[PDB]
């Protein structure tokens, strides 16, 4: 099998910034990887296209995936509103880790974050399911619009997304 | 603190 590769084209107040592509570890977390892949192609009728990164904290991570409320309180999986913590085999070892945001054990929906640093304190609590394959420089450019409190100075959106491989 | 939650963002 081959792990899926997904992309996001990021825009900053509608201006295109660039493409970030992600390898999803379907061989290790199939259900979590499948959820993010299907939400990136929009094939169930809902997904990430047009949604924003609502909380970016420089040196920590960029968070997005709330396509229903756009503020951290909504979004849902392709399995129903929430699904279980599949496993915690993988850790938040450094910049580029793609991991699920949540509100406690077994509350995975659509929200995710992209780590810009090693965040070992989230190991065992947030399921790591992918990594940035190309476009880490686009993630870095994105951090310049966040703040310590997480609010962005510009609206950072996923102008388009889908699967490459 | 530095968490990534959905709904109540904690310190």
């Amino acid at each position: 099998m081959v792990n899926p590769t997904v992309f996001f084209d990021i825009a900053v107040d509608g201006e295109p910034l660039g493409r970030v592509s992600f390898e999803l570890f379907a061989d290790k977390v199939p259900k979590t990887a499948e959820n993010f892949r299907a939400l990136s192609t929009g094939e169930k009728g809902f997904g990430y296209k047009g949604s924003c990164f609502h909380r970016i904290i420089p040196g920590f991570m960029c968070q997005g995936g709330d396509f229903t409320r756009h503020n951290g309180t909504g979004g849902k999986s392709i399995y129903g509103e929430k699904f279980e913590d599949e496993n915690f085999i993988l850790k938040h070892t450094g910049p580029g880790i793609l991991s699920m945001a949540n509100a406690g054990p077994n509350t995975n929906g659509s929200q995710f974050f992209i780590c810009t640093a090693k965040t070992e304190w989230l190991d065992g609590k947030h399921v790591v399911f992918g990594k940035v394959k190309e476009g880490m420089n686009i993630v870095e450019a994105m951090e310049r619009f966040g703040s310590r409190n997480g609010k962005t100075s510009k609206k950072i959106t996923i102008a388009d997304c889908g699967q490459l491989e | 603190x530095l968490l990534v939650t959905a709904g109540l963002v904690l310190a």
